[PDB]
């Protein structure tokens, strides 16, 4: 049917069939990078005017119009056929209320094309200078050639000390206050 | 004030409007049916289409098929033509009599009588029958049962109920059959026809 | 340029006050759905275009369905419902 990758994600949903099909639309044509830079600008569009939202989420307001505004929109972005026509079939089947989704679902897609792996660290307080790097440098020998990192950081003085490091297929809790409130949870409920 | 058939589903027909939305307890006719099908408004769905039942049957019809808003409720024709007739739920005549040519339409949703409109003297309807006008007499505006099962004259007391009110009363009757057989139905047409009460080309009907 | 396409946009579709107005998107046997009327309160008594009266019962996150003080056929899908302001009295 569909010839792509053969789906790099696992990504489920209607909103994932439509991220499918437009990812094997703009990857049998040479317009992959085009499409995900005019949907990143629209998606970015929408979160800067909530009133284009509001006037895409109407159920009052007839489709042609919803369908206008959108073609409006995505003149000025300098669209492709493609996206265009992605947002022709979100429109006729009523379905471009969830244009949030398929986006973020677009996004969920150049994340294992590109090798970018999320990973989510969280100290007690933000560190730099002797950190950053070597985390970096920890994290880059976590991955097969091919893949790269996409780090999120984080803080939060309730976790008293430690470090906790979420990737996107296992989790490790190898933090100071974990460590000694199930060490005293062990001291209670033992002596 | 032209829809479009959206979904058939049993008696229950979604139809799809563009411009003006009918409101509730309109009477649209669908276009392709050569007995007409009437759909009344039941609810608002919202996306400009409503919910309609159908009048009629049902199979046979197509999504998308033309249906005409006639901005009015189900407009049955009343007068002194419609007595000694026969008329189903839309006003169209089943009798085989011919058409009801009247001048007078009207809806059958309309409002109650105010509380200022409203007598305050619960007066009786005197029916000329000795046993109801003495022991269980008949109130103006009141509800009645009338029982009797198989071989009581009850037809008969019907009958007679009708012909002594248009009589002493001058007041014409109105005969439902909501849901009725259509053995009892005809036995009831041919027992009016053979009483008197309902009269061909005479023009004496009361019922 | 970008921003005067956008106030195009939204000057295409007509201004409602959706915080104290609200459009009729169902209205059936004394119980209209309304999109709006997002600083309405529970059990908040509401007004009508034909002049009838509501009660806003269901305070839903798309809709305000509102129990309507009388006959329905004075409603129509659309119509226009603004905020008494107040909680129901007599």
């Amino acid at each position: 049917a569909t010839q792509l990758v053969k789906a790099p994600i696992q990504v489920f949903g209607i909103e994932g069939r439509y991220a499918t099909a437009l990812y094997s639309a703009a990857v049998k044509q040479k317009k992959l990078e085009a499409v995900e830079k005019d949907l990143v600008q629209l998606n970015a569009s929408l979160k800067k005017f909530p009133r284009l939202g509001e006037l895409l989420k109407n159920p009052t307001l007839s489709r042609q119009l919803k369908k206008d505004a959108i073609g409006s929109m995505l003149k000025e972005q300098k669209a492709v056929d493609l996206t265009s026509n992605f947002l022709d079939l979100l429109t006729e089947n009523n379905r471009l209320k969830m244009v949030d989704g398929v986006i973020n679902a677009f996004k969920t897609i150049m994340a294992a094309h590109r090798g970018e792996v999320i990973c989510e660290v969280t100290s007690a307080k933000p560190l730099d200078e002797a950190a950053r790097k070597d985390l970096e440098v920890a994290l880059k020998g976590f991955l097969k050639p091919g893949q790269n990192i996409k780090l999120t950081l984080k803080t939060d003085p309730a976790i008293i000390g430690g470090l906790v490091v979420s990737i996107g297929d296992r989790f490790v809790d190898m933090s100071i206050g974990t460590k000694i409130k199930r060490y005293t949870a062990a001291l209670k409920t033992a002596v | 004030s032209n829809g479009q058939i959206t979904a058939v589903i049993g008696a229950v027909v979604d139809v799809q409007f563009e411009d003006q939305l009918p409101p509730i307890l309109n009477a649209l006719e669908v276009q392709g049916r050569s007995p007409r099908l009437i759909l009344e408004v039941a609810q608002h769905l919202g996306e400009n289409t409503v919910r309609t039942i159908a009048m009629d049957g049902t199979e046979g019809l197509v999504r998308g098929q033309n249906v005409l808003d006639t901005g009015a409720p189900i407009k049955i024709p009343v007068g002194p033509e419609t007595l000694g007739r026969i008329m189903n739920v839309i006003g169209e005549p089943i009798d085989e009599r011919g058409p009801i040519v009247t001048d007078k339409f009207a809806a059958i949703h309309a409002d109650a009588p105010e509380f200022v409109e409203m007598s305050v003297q619960q007066e009786i309807l005197v029916t000329g029958i000795k046993v109801v006008d003495l022991l269980a007499p008949y109130a103006k505006g009141g509800k009645i049962g009338l029982f009797g099962g198989a071989g009581v004259g009850k037809t008969v007391l019907i009958m007679e109920l009708i012909n002594n009110v248009a009589k002493a009363h001058g007041g014409y009757s109105v005969f439902a059959g909501v849901g009725e057989r259509t053995r009892e139905g005809n036995d009831l047409y041919h027992e009016m026809i053979e009483s008197g009460v309902i009269s061909l080309k005479d023009k004496t009907s009361k019922v | 340029i970008s921003a005067v396409l956008e106030e195009k946009i939204l000057g295409a579709a007509p201004k409602e006050n959706l915080e104290e107005t609200g459009r009729v998107l169902s209205i059936g046997d004394g119980i209209a759905r309304v999109y709006g009327l997002k600083n309405i309160q529970a059990e908040e008594m509401v007004e009508f275009s034909s002049g009838l009266k509501g009660m806003a019962l269901n305070l839903e996150p798309d809709n305000v369905g509102i129990v309507v003080f009388g006959n329905d056929k004075h409603i129509k899908e659309g119509d226009i419902v603004k905020r008494t302001g107040a909680i129901v009295d007599v």
